[PDB]
RNA sequence: GCUAAUCCCCCAUGUGGACCCGCCCCUUGGGGUGUGUCCAAAGGGCUUUGCCCGCUUCCGGAUGGGCCCGCGUCCCAUCAGCUAGUUGGUGGGGUAAUGGCCCACCAAGGCGACGACGGGUAGCCGGUCUGAGAGGAUGGCCGGCCACAGGGGCACUGAGACACGGGCCCCACUCCUACGGGAGGCAGCAGUUAGGAAUCUUCCGCAAUGGGCGCAAGCCUGACGGAGCGACGCCGCUUGGAGGAAGAAGCCCUUCGGGGUGUAAACUCCUGAACCCGGGACGAAACCCCCGACGAGGGGACUGACGGUACCGGGGUAAUAGCGCCGGCCAACUCCGUGCCAGCAGCCGCGGUAAUACGGAGGGCGCGAGCGUUACCCGGAUUCACUGGGCGUAAAGGGCGUGUAGGCGGCCUGGGGCGUCCCAUGUGAAAGACCACGGCUCAACCGUGGGGGAGCGUGGGAUACGCUCAGGCUAGACGG
RNA sequence: CCGAGGGUAGGGCCCGUGACUGGGGCGAAGUCGUAACAAGGUAGCUGUACCGGAAGGUGCGGCUGGAU
């Protein structure tokens, strides 16, 4: 564009769209589970992935992935959710944080136990 | 704190003797004589072409593992050298050699930098007449690094300075044996050392 | 025509790329003071004030390097680059402290100052700044 | 120093007060181009001696009223009705920007 | 449940009553002399205006009036009597 | 009133006052009119106190009042001498 | 109903000031002077024909402010028109003071695409974070300013407030009560509760600095100085040092010969984090007191919360290690288990019976009292392109004219000097940043010094180019 | 007189929420047909119009980014 156009109109400072809008600018948000269920993933993956539909302290109600093998979550489980989509479960933009509130850790976990609310064993 | 683990696997991974034990490093018992391949299961498997990030990471671990220094300090000291006047490679090396625990080792009060560090942390070393028990203390041109009076009558520095009578310490340094004191004359130039390191690659490492 | 100066910087640029012996420029005083710089600095053999179809022009005598060997024998240019800086759409004024070096001194910058038209090295000699007319190398 | 500006009387339709239209040029803080900008000043004229098209100078004076903080200093040029026409045409052109 | 702030409040009212009392008279004796000047009736206006001058400055002796409030109050008192007496003149006695 | 004061600097268990002329109501470490010296009440370095005596006399001459400790630091600098 | 005073009035004196009308200088209400009028007060202590603290009027200084102006200051135009105290004037009220700040009347104005009005969001700056710079983002700590003190309104006292721990009133809420009635305002310091992913001790002392009052001894000071909790952050330190086999056991791999963990361990010697004992701080010398002169200058005295801590000396035990990762990006690989399941996943992608990608194990890489994760800012992103991008077919030329505002504009001479360039000078607080030096054993932290700008105010100068004004031309353009 | 605010009445903006309703995005292995990509078996695309379960068809005029 001409310099005279830049004077008249300027350059539009781009704005970024958050990927975690349910978090309301917080790192984590507490909620309670309504539906705890399995969901199948999109092509080309096949599985029965465990998610929970969580109603948040920010008024929102979202779905949150339940990572690791085995969980103990059901309806009315108090939970803490974190940022994080699951590329292959469309519409799941959050992860439940293991080992917080009513999400138990992962039994017999030995590697990466910090990412699964599991403590150290003898 | 500093790395207090096995030490021969260090040279084995880097592929060059890092004289980190003192006596044992000059005997046929040095593990770099016997098995000069990386430690662990796959050492004797034939190596692949490493990436250039690998080449620079390796040069930078070699330099750091020489002085037995934590990455935090090694990077702290790098950044002071960077923003300093001009030649970074020389300054990083000179500021590294300016550490008290290192100077204790270069002077010969100790046989290894690990031991040198302990001679300081246990107080056996003074600087210009005061107990200075800080491994990271920055020695400067002029100071006199000695052994404490309540320490000079101790087997270790007696024996250590003995074999030092047979040794000729670096030019930038001074050593009066039997007085058990030395002098830091000036921070080293580039060629004062033939450190098995190309410090230019270390600059290249952090510039990524 | 909207910028007689950029027109002359461009007439010469186009003339040197086809290796023309000379190229005529519509005549003006400010353009002499710029061609004055280009000749003394070696970029052109010089100029003369001529008359084309009754009107005053400026025949600029260009210059080129030696005939080269290989494919494409065409000689390297003596004016590699001649670029307008200050334009009618955006004037560019630098004080003396922010006068640019063109190609680490191997090139020149022509400016207009209250002491006349100078090169970058001439400007700091007289200690004055002005309007950055063009850069050349 | 009391700021002294120079402008033109675009409207004399008030008692003891004229509207002085001042321009100022400066480079764009990012695109460097020189640009014009303008501003109207209600200036004191206790002798109602100044009319349309006068090119006057105003001096920063004590408040005469809300918005009136300048006294007309001296006439510089009389009869510049060409400038007032640039002003009025711009204002008249505003009805064409409506919805 | 106490202070020395309660003493500052008990005192503020002793002073408020005092400051209001002085201002009342200042406005009364002054306006009185301005009506008298309009009639003019000059000896009577000026004999009163002077007591209006005395009360004004005696108020500026303390907190009831700032020096400049009094000087301005005095300025307008006298100024109004002048013009008012310019119609149906005879300024006798004198006070200016 | 203008006062001649010691505005503490330094760090915890590390005092370093500045000899400063500042309003009586300005907060201690707040903006001051002028810095006319400094002070190190432990005397850890060779010159723990210094005073622009010619300036400290000006503010003394124009109204400023010192502290019961700043005064002993201007007498220790002979601002009051004969 | 009684009663004192630095409380309150009256008279007097007028150095003086104020006001009004005159003249003189100056020039917005600045300064002079004359006439008239008007306004001063407070006493207390000791050693006493003497000081001291106080008092009064006026001037000046100094500091702290008020008000006014140029300029700069975010998003939406799917907000385009806004305005009756509204804009100006005369008179007045008001104030320390200008002003529609407020009132009466008069005039018909003021503002707006150079974005008025409206809606959204936001305290602003020194600075901070990033960045090659340009720029972007941000305003917590610290300093300056502003704004508010349960929500609103108001004034009073005063140099100063329309006053957080002052007063009045209305509202919402809460509390005491003997049930008649009364009270309160933590966005002070702790502390409680609620909300939240989340944020501290109902600690110590005025010893220091600083504030208030006082002649002074001193008193008050949740300012402050310190102590407490929190790996929240940065910095420093430890969990050992040297020796020790062609190399134990255990575990992993194996082509069954062996390879690995690994000098790693044990074990030998050396040192001695912690803890035990003794000594023990700097921060604190002034105010006062003596002589002198209640000065100058000498000399004396008492005072430490932190703290019996730092640190010094002497004794002295081998004394926490964990977290992430190993398919490419990207540094580190094998065995087993699982069999599109269970699961992983920042992106590309892994898993369907020989998976370096899931889970465990051996081994390995990276860091280390940390290591990971999530959130957010800048960078990589020349992916809003001023530096520094594009539009035939990748996203991008308006369907085409005409034309307003606006942007931009040929050759020659001169006048001005607006832009622009230069010189001088003022401002650009402290802290921070950067460089040098030094104090805490180092460092972080901190002191002292040094060095700069841009921007704006002012004075002087230059005149090429841009601007303007004036005069001439004919190459553009237009007409015959 | 002004005046916090309370009351009455009528507007404007924004947010949330609503039986039902519109289409939209997405979703390993559903049902219908085969419009487009080759001249895709009627060259395709196109603005508009009208029609048809559905892609689509047809008219008018336009484009070549249409084949031989
Ligand atoms: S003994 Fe050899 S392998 Fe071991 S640390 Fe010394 S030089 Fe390195
Ligand atoms: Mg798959
Ligand atoms: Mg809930
Ligand atoms: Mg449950
Ligand atoms: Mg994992
Ligand atoms: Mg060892
Ligand atoms: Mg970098
Ligand atoms: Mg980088
Ligand atoms: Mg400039
Ligand atoms: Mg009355
Ligand atoms: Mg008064
Ligand atoms: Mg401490
Ligand atoms: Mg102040
Ligand atoms: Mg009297
Ligand atoms: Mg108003
Ligand atoms: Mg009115
Ligand atoms: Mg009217
Ligand atoms: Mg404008
Ligand atoms: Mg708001
Ligand atoms: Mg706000
Ligand atoms: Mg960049
Ligand atoms: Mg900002
Ligand atoms: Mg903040
Ligand atoms: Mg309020
Ligand atoms: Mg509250
Ligand atoms: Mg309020
Ligand atoms: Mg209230
Ligand atoms: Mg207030
Ligand atoms: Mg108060
Ligand atoms: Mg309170
Ligand atoms: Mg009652
Ligand atoms: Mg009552
Ligand atoms: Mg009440
Ligand atoms: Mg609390
Ligand atoms: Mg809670
Ligand atoms: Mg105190
Ligand atoms: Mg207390
Ligand atoms: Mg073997
Ligand atoms: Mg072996
Ligand atoms: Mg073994
Ligand atoms: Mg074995
Ligand atoms: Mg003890
Ligand atoms: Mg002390
Ligand atoms: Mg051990
Ligand atoms: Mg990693
Ligand atoms: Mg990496
Ligand atoms: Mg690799
Ligand atoms: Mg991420
Ligand atoms: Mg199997
Ligand atoms: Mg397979
Ligand atoms: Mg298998
Ligand atoms: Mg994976
Ligand atoms: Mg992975
Ligand atoms: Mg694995
Ligand atoms: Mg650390
Ligand atoms: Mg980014
Ligand atoms: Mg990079
Ligand atoms: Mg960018
Ligand atoms: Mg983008
Ligand atoms: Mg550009
Ligand atoms: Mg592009
Ligand atoms: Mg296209
Ligand atoms: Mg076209
Ligand atoms: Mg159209
Ligand atoms: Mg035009
Ligand atoms: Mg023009
Ligand atoms: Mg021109
Ligand atoms: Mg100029
Ligand atoms: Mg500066
Ligand atoms: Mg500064
Ligand atoms: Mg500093
Ligand atoms: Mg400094
Ligand atoms: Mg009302
Ligand atoms: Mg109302
Ligand atoms: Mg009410
Ligand atoms: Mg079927
Ligand atoms: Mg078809
Ligand atoms: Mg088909
Ligand atoms: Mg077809
Ligand atoms: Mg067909
Ligand atoms: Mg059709
Ligand atoms: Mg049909």
């Amino acid at each position: 564009p001409t310099i005279n156009q830049l004077v008249r109109k300027g350059r539009e400072k781009v704005r970024k769209k958050s990927k975690v809008p349910a978090l309301k600018g917080a790192p984590f948000r507490r909620g309670v589970c309504t539906v705890v269920r399995t969901v199948t993933p999109k092509k080309p993956n096949s599985a029965l992935r465990k998610v929970a539909k969580v109603r948040l302290t920010s008024g929102y109600e979202v779905t949150a992935y339940i990572p690791g093998e085995g969980h103990n979550l059901q309806e009315h489980s108090v939970v803490l959710i974190r940022g994080g989509r699951v590329k292959d479960l469309p519409g799941v933009r959050y992860h439940i944080v293991r080992g917080v509130y009513d999400a138990a850790g992962v039994k017999d976990r030995k590697k990466s136990r910090s990412k699964y609310g599991t403590k150290k064993p003898k | 704190g500093r790395y207090i683990g096995p030490v021969c696997r260090l040279c084995r991974r880097e592929g060059v003797k890092l004289y980190l034990k003192g006596e044992r490093c000059y005997s046929p018992k040095c593990a770099m004589e016997r098995r000069p391949y990386p430690p662990g299961q796959h050492g004797q498997k034939r190596a692949r072409r490493p990436s250039d990030y690998a080449v620079r990471l390796r040069e930078k671990q070699k330099l750091r593992r020489i002085y037995g220094i934590s990455e935090r300090q090694f990077r702290n000291l790098f950044e002071e050298a960077s923003k300093k006047k001009g030649v970074t490679g020389s300054v990083f090396l000179g500021l590294l050699e300016s550490r008290l625990d290192n100077v204790v080792y270069r002077l010969g009060f100790a046989v290894s930098r690990r031991q040198a560090r302990q001679l300081v942390r246990h107080g056996h070393i003074t600087v210009n007449g005061r107990r200075v028990d800080l491994p990271s203390y920055r020695v400067r041109p002029g100071d006199e690094i000695a052994v404490a009076e309540k320490s000079r009558n101790l087997e270790l520095i007696r024996q250590n300075l003995e074999a030092m009578k047979g040794r000729k310490v670096g030019p930038w340094l001074s050593l009066d044996v039997e007085g058990m004191k030395g002098k830091f004359l000036r921070l080293p130039d580039r060629e004062d050392l033939a450190l098995p390191v190309n410090e230019q690659l270390v600059i290249e490492f952090y510039s990524r | 025509l909207t910028d007689p100066i950029a027109d002359m910087l461009t007439r010469i640029r186009n003339a040197t790329r086809v290796y023309k012996e000379s190229t005529d420029v519509p005549a003006s005083r400010f353009k002499e003071e710029i061609l004055r710089i280009l000749a003394r600095e070696g970029f052109i053999k010089g100029y003369e004030r001529v008359d084309v179809d009754g009107k005053p022009y400026l025949r600029v005598y260009l210059k080129y390097g030696p005939r080269r060997q290989g494919p494409d024998p065409r000689p390297e240019q003596v004016i590699h680059h001649i670029r307008r800086i200050s334009k009618p759409g955006r004037r560019v004024y630098v004080g003396v402290k922010e006068i640019p070096r063109v190609r680490r001194g191997l090139g020149i910058a022509i400016l207009s100052t209250s002491k006349g038209v100078l090169t970058d090295r001439e400007a700091r000699k007289l200690g004055v700044g002005g309007e950055l007319i063009c850069e050349v190398w | 120093p009391k700021k002294v500006l120079t402008g033109v009387v675009v409207s004399d339709k008030m008692q003891k007060t004229v509207t002085v239209l001042v321009e100022r040029q400066f480079p764009h803080p990012l695109y460097g181009k020189v640009i014009k900008r303008s501003k109207k000043y209600l200036a004191h004229d206790p002798e109602e001696k100044y009319k349309l098209g006068d090119v006057v100078e105003i001096i920063e004076s004590r408040p005469i009223s809300k918005r009136k903080r300048f006294r007309v200093l001296r006439l510089v040029e009389s009869g510049r009705m060409d400038l007032v026409e640039k002003y009025l045409i711009r204002r008249q052109n505003y009805e064409s920007l409506s919805k | 449940r106490n202070l020395s702030a309660l003493k500052r409040h008990r005192q503020s009212l002793k002073r408020r009553l005092r400051n209001k009392a002085k201002k009342s008279a200042i406005k009364t004796l002054s306006k009185k002399a301005i009506q008298l000047a309009q009639e003019g009736k000059a000896e009577e206006a000026l004999k009163i205006m002077r007591k209006a001058e005395s009360l004004i400055d005696k108020a500026a002796k303390g907190s009831t009036l700032h020096k400049n409030a009094a000087a301005r109050r005095k300025s307008r008192l006298m100024r109004k009597v002048r013009q008012l007496l310019e119609a149906a003149g005879a300024p006798l006695i004198g006070g200016g | 009133m203008v006062k001649i004061r010691l505005a503490r600097f330094g760090s915890k268990h590390n005092p370093h006052y500045r000899i400063v002329v500042t309003d009586a109501r300005r907060k201690r470490d707040g903006k001051y009119i002028e810095k006319i010296g400094y002070y190190d009440p432990r005397k850890t370095t060779p010159d723990w106190l210094k005073v622009d005596v010619e300036r400290a006399r000006y503010w003394l001459s124009v109204g400023a009042q010192p502290t019961d400790t700043a005064r002993r630091l201007l007498r220790q600098a002979g601002v009051f001498r004969q």
